């Protein structure tokens, strides 16, 4: 009954960023983000995906995901009416979180029970009012489906966190806000894991039409740094990521240096209006704090908004923090002249672009940037440089910043994971990749996509590390040979129900020539007949000679048979062993029950080889 | 000797005995002598077990597959006269996953070392395009906020 | 006009507990004091666009959740993090904690955790009504016929 | 032009719940529903 304490003490080793995912605008992954952003595509789109392009005068032009209105509900445990009465967003944040998890080489069974804490930032409430507008009875359920606190929660409830779950509000630059909590919570040991993260859809013109009334939106897409900017274009985002002690993380993308948030205060060009000094004292302290070199900075991710009074003071800022000692150009750089002003998701666009600049280790181009702007100097002094093309990263250290509106701010640093692939054993032999998902269709891509990397064995393992789960998440379960002779691909619904694992041990007969010879290609199966050709050699028997150029006539005989099968069995269990396959049963055939003694423990690879070997000699 | 093993040389109503406790050289003798009693060991089996026939060759395939029943997946580690038995048993042993019993395909190699190299690709694009999406749900429309 | 009554009253609030804590608007200024409001209520925005209108835009600086702590922030000058939290019926104590949190590493040296909350959509209360969430009485904290 | 860094250092002091206020059902103030 009672219950043991945690131990709750200060850390301060290394935190990494293991895990990614999110739908961004024109991109439903991160894959098809990478592939825009690196060939100068314009995610800001004119449809009447939300809206007819001019309902109300709002703008034409918007950044807007591919689609809203798909869910996995079973997956999640959440019935039809949970799953009607749901934000879109928090159903897409859900399922952006499982990728992430899984692509930092988690799973289910492994976060489960874990001491993770969840950071979502939300601030959309949209949904309300409209589901509001027509109520009737059974929509109660929103109340467990759509109110802001139960983003993270959800989280915590499905994946069973045992940790801070807390939803901010910060607009702007809310994701580095719940950067910054999921930091401090690790640094103090409550944590082990963050999930930090963050969701916006836009639903209502009406919204837009309010943010038109304040001059916040211009005419075209966000022209960061250029002399033209007048305004930002509103997006859309689902993204998250995970964090993890460097470790115990699987993946490790970059390392977070260090993140910390500050306030403008009481600034006479009003509230809505970025206050300089307090962006440039909020760098100062971080780059001091940390006693980071501000002039090991490579690349700079600018919240870059295209307003004509929020880049020049925050490039004044970068100016006067980062570029003072810098011996060449400065690169800077924005997401929101490619996908737009992402709202309250801006913070982890910008977490998105650098995590995909250090793992493609290339700086994606910026659009729009045409002419520098008069106002910022930096640009004709050489001490700052629009990235406008493909750029090679090669390593280092990449500032982003976070101005939400208010005057809140946000800093935080990435130092880059420099640890280049070498090659493995591996990844020119046959190899079993085995993986599971919902759909056939999924599973398939899967399978193409491992077919693609077949010469990676990292990937192999983090494919693997999420591919045992269990069938009631997963149903289809699928397997392919990768670097195969012949093509391979198998893929089955199984119930949830597990079944069992007979191993069936055969007896006499099973002779012929070059029986094992190809398995003799594993290094497992080579060893275990080796150990046990060493065992029989003082015996007077060279299993080796018998098994690789023995023939018909030598296998006519008592012994070479009865030690060969033998041999062939152990080294299959041993593969087996090996592969991680637990029998639940073991049923032999006559001489099968040395085998199956050894498979059971009962007996040892001498002693059944010699068992075979009195058998045979008797 | 585990409950695991299903002894196929003594009658089941002489499991209790004390000769069917351990895999002495009494058992060894006694297997070597006795009758085996397979049918009987492959009744213990579920209707729904995953049995893996471990041999140079699939030798008892049809005698197994014919004991055991019609809900019972059979698989065969080892092929005779196959060209290439490597291949073969790796398709058993994707056959024996995709029916659900857990393995490491892994472990025949060495183990990588954690964490992997910044250019493993990216998993998190295969799983969101693996989703079951057939279902639509309600998405707020602009009629409602009027 | 365009700014939440809730709002409104938290800023009177925050200005009365700091002249009790025997502080005043010069000593304030400038100082590394972070603001941790916890609001979720976000009923005032559906009545105020029912008939949206012209100069109604000032609800984004005076309406918007995250404006509670930073309009503290602005009016006192507070140059610490100033955030919005929203953990359902224990927000307070969790604005609590990341003051704590705030506190002991050196960003800050006072904290404003606060919290608001008023009700004016009666249908919120139908939507609690329909969980079972309300009673017919009172509290009847630690009652049996609770 | 420079700005002077701030020293973020851990606290290890008490930490002192100075004032409070707020507005109560049935209540203007503190005392109120005190
Ligand atoms: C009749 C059988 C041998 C199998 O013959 P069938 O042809 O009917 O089976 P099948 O058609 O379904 O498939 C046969 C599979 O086994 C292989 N195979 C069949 N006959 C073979 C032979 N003489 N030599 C080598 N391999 C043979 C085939 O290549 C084929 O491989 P594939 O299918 O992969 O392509 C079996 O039912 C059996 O177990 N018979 C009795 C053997 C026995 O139990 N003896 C007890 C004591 S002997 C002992 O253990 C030693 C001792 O007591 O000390």
């Amino acid at each position: 009954p009672p219950k043991t304490p945690n131990v709750v003490e200060p850390y301060k080793g290394e935190v990494a960023i293991c895990g990614l995912s999110g739908r961004y605008p024109e991109s439903a992954n991160v894959g098809e983000l990478e592939y825009n952003l690196f060939n100068k595509i314009d995610m800001v789109t004119i449809d009447n995906r939300r809206w007819e392009p001019g309902y109300l005068g709002t703008p034409e032009r918007m950044g807007k995901v591919k689609t809203i209105t798909d869910f996995d509900a079973e997956f999640f445990g959440v019935h039809t009416k949970g799953a009607q009465t749901m934000d879109p967003m928090l159903r897409n944040l859900l399922e952006v979180v499982y990728e992430a998890i899984v692509d930092a080489g988690e799973s289910l069974e492994s976060m489960k029970g874990t001491r993770t804490g969840v950071y979502i930032g939300v601030s959309n409430n949209e949904v309300d009012t409209a589901y509001m507008k027509n109520w009737t009875d059974d929509d109660a359920y929103m109340v467990q489906g759509c109110h802001h606190s139960m983003y993270p929660n959800w989280i915590s409830f499905f994946f069973d966190f045992s940790g801070p779950s807390t939803a901010y509000n910060t607009a702007c630059s809310t994701s580095l806000v719940c950067l910054d909590a999921a930091e401090r919570h690790l640094r103090m040991g409550v944590i082990d894991n963050a999930i930090v993260g963050g969701s916006n859809f836009i639903y209502r013109p009406a919204t837009t039409k309010l943010f038109m009334g304040m001059n916040f939106l211009g005419s075209s897409t966000c022209k960061a740094f250029d002399e033209s900017g007048d305004g930002f274009v509103r997006g859309e985002v689902a993204s998250a990521i995970l964090l993890k002690k460097a470790d115990t993380a699987k993946r490790v993308y970059c390392t977070l240096v260090g993140s910390m948030l500050n306030n403008d205060g009481n600034q006479t060009n009003g509230i809505l209006y970025p206050n300089s000094e307090a962006q440039e004292q909020l760098m100062t302290d971080i780059y001091s704090t940390h006693k980071i070199d501000a002039n090991e900075v490579k690349y700079f991710e600018c919240h870059g908004t295209g307003t004509q009074a929020g880049d020049p003071n925050e490039t004044r800022a970068i100016c006067n923090a980062v570029c003072k000692g810098k011996k060449d150009p400065l690169l800077i750089g924005s997401i929101k002249s490619n996908l737009g002003h992402g709202e309250t998701a801006s913070g982890i666009n910008g977490i998105s672009k650098v995590i995909i600049t250090m793992h493609s280790r290339q700086i994606p181009p910026n659009l729009h940037f045409k002419n520098p702007n008069p106002k910022i100097p930096g640009l004709f002094d050489g001490r700052l440089k629009v990235v406008t093309e493909t750029t090679p990263f090669d390593g280092g250290l990449i500032a982003i910043n976070s101005f939400g509106m208010g005057g809140t701010n946000a800093h935080a640093i990435f130092r880059s994971f420099d640890k280049r692939a070498e090659p493995h054993p591996a990844s020119d032999k046959p190899r079993l990749f085995t993986y599971c998902a919902r759909t056939e269709e999924g599973l398939q891509k899967i399978f193409e996509e491992a077919h693609k990397h077949a010469s990676n064995v990292e990937f192999h393992a983090l494919c693997q590390e999420s591919a045992n789960t269990k069938p009631k998440s997963l149903p289809y379960r699928g397997a392919t040979i990768l670097n195969a002779e012949g093509e391979y691909t198998e893929i089955q619904k199984c119930p949830s129900k597990a079944r069992e694992v007979w191993f069936v041990y055969s007896g006499m007969g099973s002779q012929w020539v070059g029986m094992g010879r190809s398995l003799m290609a594993l290094d497992v199966f080579r060893q275990s007949i080796e150990e046990t050709a060493a065992i029989l050699s003082p015996f007077g028997v060279d299993l080796m000679s018998l098994l690789m150029d023995g023939t018909e006539d030598k296998l006519k005989e008592i012994m070479p048979p009865f030690i060969c099968i033998n041999a062939i069995q152990l080294a299959l269990t041993d593969l087996l062993n090996s592969m991680g396959i637990v029998p639940d049963g073991l049923v032999g055939h006559s001489l099968g029950e040395v085998g199956c003694a050894y498979a059971d423990g009962c007996l040892t690879r001498r002693e059944a080889i010699l068992s075979a070997f009195w058998r045979a000699k008797a | 000797r585990s409950k695991k093993w299903i002894s196929t040389s003594i009658p089941e109503e002489r499991w209790g005995n004390p000769e069917a406790q351990t895999a002495d050289a009494s058992y060894q003798a006694n297997n070597l002598l006795s009758s085996v009693l397979f049918y009987e060991g492959l009744q213990k089996i579920p209707s729904n077990a995953i049995a893996i026939e471990i041999a140079p060759a699939g030798l008892l395939q049809s005698v197994i597959k014919k004991s055991l029943g019609q809900d019972c997946t059979i698989v065969a580690l080892q092929k005779r006269k196959s060209p290439n038995n490597l291949e073969v048993f790796f398709s058993a042993l994707g056959k024996c996953y995709s029916h659900g019993v857990p393995m490491n395909p892994l472990g025949l190699y060495p183990a990588v070392q954690f964490p992997v190299s910044i250019d493993t690709p990216m998993l998190s694009s295969m799983v969101s395009e693996a989703w079951d999406h057939s279902a639509k749900w309600r998405v707020p429309l602009v009629e409602e906020f009027e």
